[PDB]
């Protein structure tokens, strides 16, 4: 038999806790921004007499 | 219920490797209560000194699971102790018979609760062997009505890293 052990099915809540809501949530957020700029100039003058 | 003799000169290095569960008999209710859909089970037996690491590979809802367990050496050749991790109790496992390339008949008891299993190296199994197992079940005093043959195909090997109990 392959089975799930019942142990720890409940926990005693301490008096000071009003609530202890087990609630499985996940949220993921990703951002990715790529800015690449390349500029080239050439300027040539010859003046011959 | 007795410590029957193990396999005469049991050899973990010959018994090592793949074994296919053929059938089990026991009173254990879950064999019958939700006893349906029992998945094919296969063992890899790995010598670990006198003990063996044994990995049972099994499906669970099609999730392939490997259970890592030590058949801890009792010091009697072919008798092993499975330690309890605060499990319900240790299991005494006597390898009562085998042909290392063919078949093994393993006797397992916990807390005086006994079970017997037929393992084979091959999908086809000589009906001779199976009948012998039946005989040893009668000698086990278990009814035939407690024999639960396991489905012939759908073995799984090499369970995911996440689908390993690592029980050791």
């Amino acid at each position: 038999r392959l089975y799930y052990g019942d142990d720890e099915k409940y926990f005693r809540k301490p008096y000071n806790f009003l609530k202890y809501h087990f609630e499985a949530l996940a949220d993921t957020g990703i951002s990715s921004e790529f800015y690449d700029n390349a500029n080239d100039l050439l300027s040539k003058v010859k003046k011959d007499k | 219920i007795s410590t029957i003799q193990p396999k005469a000169n049991f050899d973990a290095q010959q018994f090592a490797g793949t074994w296919l569960l053929v059938a089990v008999g026991s009173a254990c209710r879950f064999l019958q209560e939700q006893g349906h859909r029992a998945e094919a089970t296969t063992l890899h037996v790995a010598p670990q000194g006198t003990a063996m690491a044994v990995s049972t590979f099994r499906k669970l809802d099609g999730i392939c699971w490997q259970v890592r367990q030590l058949y801890g050496d009792t010091g009697v050749l072919g008798r092993f102790l499975l330690q309890a991790r605060d499990a319900r109790g240790a299991v005494h496992v006597v390898v009562a018979e085998t042909d290392y390339q063919s078949f093994a008949v393993l006797y397992l008891e916990r807390a005086g609760q006994l079970s017997v299993k037929l393992y084979a190296r091959s999908l086809p199994v000589s009906d001779s062997v199976l009948s012998g197992f039946e005989q040893r079940v009668q000698e086990a005093h278990l009814t035939e009505d407690q024999i639960f043959y396991f489905p012939k195909y759908g073995f799984c090997e090499a369970a995911d890293q996440f689908h390993v109990l690592d029980e050791v």
